[PDB]
DNA sequence: CCGGCTCGTATAATCTTATGTGAGCGGATAAC
DNA sequence: GTTATCCGCTCACAATGCCACACGCCTAACGAGCCGG
């Protein structure tokens, strides 16, 4: 049901959609969205569980 | 070929002197070098009292071609606030008569002619050398060949003519 | 012999356990 | 069709009084100052 709710379809479009959620108005670019999604979770610098 | 055009960039209050140089090193580093056009910042000189005033306080004029790589190159410079355009995601380029007027307002620093060697007769000027040092007087004729100004200094309410030099008088 | 240092001072920036209201406004919703 | 309603989302605004006590309330870099090398 949720997968029939969402407008977003694929990977680069998903990164664009998250990248538009986090900061509005910024240019949706492939590498900037990739770096944003990496820096949110999958890196030691800004996501540290103990 | 894309036309490298001017854009206006916000910065902090007094950090923008280093921002242009650091931007030049980012351009040298990231190998986007065939796209940019020797950015600058306008300054001028005003007359210890004299100073060198920045022409626009806290704004930088930058040559761009405006692809998104250029956007994220400029925004990845450590003291850069966002572009100043008509809208977000697309900054408006500055017009052509304004860039002609801003390159024209840096073309007034050209002297020599006419410092002292071209001088007119009949002008009340001052004299700073000899016994007539710091006194006003009306020049009568200008001898360019003999290099002797015939200046009648107004002393005691009376014109006293004397042969002087261009460096021995003050043009007032 | 102007500012390299040193100082007087004027002034710009990357949260994350709250509830209950009302009040308004944008998006769906059921008619001739 | 198109029109007059119904409903969900978002956001401003309130939350007793008094007392003592106590410690806090800028500075990296742009215009001046001294005079050494």
């Amino acid at each position: 049901e949720t997968l029939r709710v969402d407008p977003t379809n694929d990977r680069l479009s998903a990164l664009v959609e998250i990248y538009r959620m986090m900061r509005p108005g910024e240019p949706p670019t492939r590498e900037a969205a990739e770096s944003l999604f990496e820096n949110l979770f999958f890196s030691e610098d800004r996501y540290d569980l103990s | 070929a894309p036309k490298k055009r001017w854009y206006v960039v916000q910065a902090f209050s007094g950090f923008e002197g280093r921002v242009a140089t650091s931007l030049r090193e980012h351009i040298k580093l990231h190998n986007m070098e065939e796209l940019f056009g020797e950015v600058m910042v306008p300054t001028e000189e005003v007359v210890r009292r004299k100073s060198e005033r920045k022409f626009f306080p806290g704004y930088v004029l930058v040559q761009m071609v405006m692809n998104d790589a250029s956007w994220h190159l400029v925004r990845s410079v450590p003291r850069v606030m966002g572009f100043i355009g008509g809208t977000s995601d697309r900054p408006a380029p500055i017009s052509d008569k304004e860039v002609d007027a801003i390159m024209n307002r840096l073309q007034q620093v050209g002297d020599k002619p006419r410092p002292k060697t071209l001088f007119e007769p009949g002008e009340m000027v001052r004299v700073n050398d000899g016994p007539f040092a710091d006194f006003n007087g009306v020049v009568e004729e200008v001898d360019y060949e003999k290099s002797r100004l015939k200046v009648s200094v107004s002393i005691f309410g009376r014109a006293t003519p004397v042969e002087l030099d261009f460096s021995q008088v003050e043009k007032a």
